[PDB]
């Protein structure tokens, strides 16, 4: 089990690890974050108390470097920084949870819902994404946008998600426009999974990702994304059978976890009415139709 | 956008335009079955793609042999006339290709936006205008060539016979939008009203009669009049 320690706690914030949050007091001896799982991703956000505005975090990996928090005054955030140096890093640890100023990553036994959440997610894939080749860690906030929301300010700063874009030559064969745009196996097969993804896993990583940036950051490009990654899927006619299976079980804990009082801005009532009801995969997802209806019968 | 009221005389400007009306593109006739059930025999139909500045009228004739085997007829004749509205252009030289083409029915948005991706410069834009273009087959000499067409066809007509010899195309457009909508309310009054007098014919290179400005002042208004009756029908107001 691994660690990030925080210098300190200057300000008063709420502090996300994963699908967890702590309040922490201006001042208070708080000294970060123990016990957190090896195996999975993480992700560690912030929103500060006396300005709620710009959510923001570091997507990490603790088998990839060892990692602190510092608040810098002069840009007023938390920062994310590596230690290069071995032992001065766990002689900082050992001190802080000898004198208890750490919180433990709150995992319970029977409890897989970040396992589900973030299955098919990896940082070489999320470093891809989010471009800062500095860093083994990536940061993403409220307010970044996408390369496809650019398309249509600054590059460096953006969120590089794969464009699906339904009315593209990308996603419409010469001689195939009726049959590509009502049926969009052929996008999602050959020129998505085949060209650009490689993979199924791939895709349902980025998936995962977009959803997990909306979620915790309320950054509405990645929502976009999300209901996209997922409307190309349920308006193909032709999916490998393991794909819709695994799919289910992905938007299952994705409408399991989400805030009850956010499904209102994070959930696009048009997608999910068509990919349920409409869709050619509409008899495809009972375990997330189930909760779905039974959460959120409002928004159908 | 959308092309109104508010926006009317872009219609009239110098960059060119096309309307494209589909709903003469699929054409049925429902009957019963000698088992008592329902059947569709369909007929032949035609795509209505106008330049409203110059009359020039493309009339695609779709024959009933390409709904031969085919389902969902009346999904498909959005994709068909997108198809051939898309096929049109690119037989067009480049200076005469539309840089606007509007639909009458919000369907075409997509299935021409689809068809339309390599002219990405070609505005799609739908109208709130409730234009007449359905009354097209109302017109004697359009309904013939359709009814006689043993293949598919492509027929040019000006709609607006010489009309822009005398009359701005703003004049010329109002005009055939009255015609349309009078042929669209009560066909048998509106045709009776433009042969009522023998002397006056259709030239074999038109379609409408040969009407002096004042004649068609006296037209125009027995259109207008068949138009508020039908209306005071409807409604019974």
């Amino acid at each position: 089990m691994n660690t990030v320690p925080f210098t300190s706690a200057p300000i008063e914030v709420t502090i996300g690890i994963d699908q967890y949050s702590f309040n922490v007091k201006e001042n208070q001896p708080f000294h970060g974050i123990k016990d957190i799982p090896i195996g999975h991703v993480h992700v560690i956000h912030f929103q500060h108390a006396d300005n709620s505005s710009m959510r923001y975090g570091y997507w990490f990996d603790c088998r990839m470097g060892n990692f602190y928090i510092q608040y810098d005054p002069k840009d007023g955030l938390y920062k994310m920084m590596e230690e290069r140096d071995g032992a001065k890093f766990e002689n900082i640890v050992h001190n802080f949870k000898e004198r208890q100023m750490m919180v433990s990553y709150p995992k319970i036994d029977e409890d897989d819902t970040w396992y589900n959440l973030t299955e098919f997610v990896q940082m070489d894939k999320i470093r891809k994404i989010v471009r800062k080749d500095e860093n083994q860690f990536s940061y993403v906030d409220s307010s970044m946008t996408t390369v496809q929301e650019n398309e249509l300010s600054d590059p460096a700063h953006s969120l590089n998600y794969t464009v699906i874009n339904f009315k593209s030559r990308e996603a419409i064969r010469p001689g195939h426009e009726m049959e590509d745009f009502l049926d969009k196996s052929y996008y999602l097969n050959t020129v998505m999974l085949q060209g650009i993804f490689k993979n199924s896993s791939n895709y349902f990583g980025e998936l995962q990702f977009a959803f997990l940036n909306a979620m915790f950051f309320g950054n509405y490009g990645s929502s976009l994304q999300w209901h996209a990654m997922i409307e190309l899927i349920c308006s193909s006619a032709t999916v490998p059978k393991h794909m819709l299976d695994k799919l289910d079980e992905i938007l299952y804990y994705q409408i399991k976890t989400l805030p009850e009082q956010y499904s209102d801005i994070l959930l696009n009532e048009r997608v999910w009415n068509i990919c349920l009801y409409s869709s050619f995969q509409k008899n495809s997802l009972h375990n997330t139709e189930k909760i779905m209806e039974n959460k959120y019968p409002e928004l159908l | 956008g959308a092309m109104n009221s508010s926006n009317y005389a872009e219609l009239f400007n110098n960059d060119i335009k096309l309307f494209v009306d589909d709903t003469n593109v699929y054409r049925v006739t429902v009957h019963k079955t000698f088992e008592g059930n329902v059947a569709t025999k369909a007929i032949n139909g035609c795509i209505f793609t106008l330049n409203p500045k110059t009359g020039h009228l493309f009339l695609k004739i779709i024959h009933t042999s390409v709904w031969a085997g085919q389902k969902r007829l009346s999904q498909l004749a959005k994709w068909k006339t997108a198809e051939e509205v898309s096929a049109l252009v690119r037989s067009l030289p480049k200076e005469e290709q539309p840089k606007q083409i509007i639909v009458t029915r919000k369907a075409m948005l997509d299935p021409l936006e689809v068809h339309m991706l390599d002219f990405p410069n070609i505005a799609i834009r739908p109208t709130e205008l409730r234009l007449p273009f359905s009354a097209a087959m109302s017109i004697d000499k359009l309904s013939d060539v359709v009814m006689k067409a043993t293949e598919p066809q492509m027929v040019l007509f000006n709609i607006y016979d010489d009309w822009l010899d005398r009359i701005s195309s703003y004049t010329a457009f109002s005009r055939l939008t009255l015609l349309l909508r009078a042929l669209k309310t009560n066909e048998e009054s509106a045709k009776m009203i433009l042969l009522s007098d023998p002397t006056i014919t259709i030239k074999s290179y038109h379609l409408w009669p040969s009407f002096t400005d004042e004649q068609w002042i006296t037209i125009e208004s027995q259109m207008r009049d068949l138009i508020l009756t039908e209306y005071g029908r409807k409604y019974n107001v």
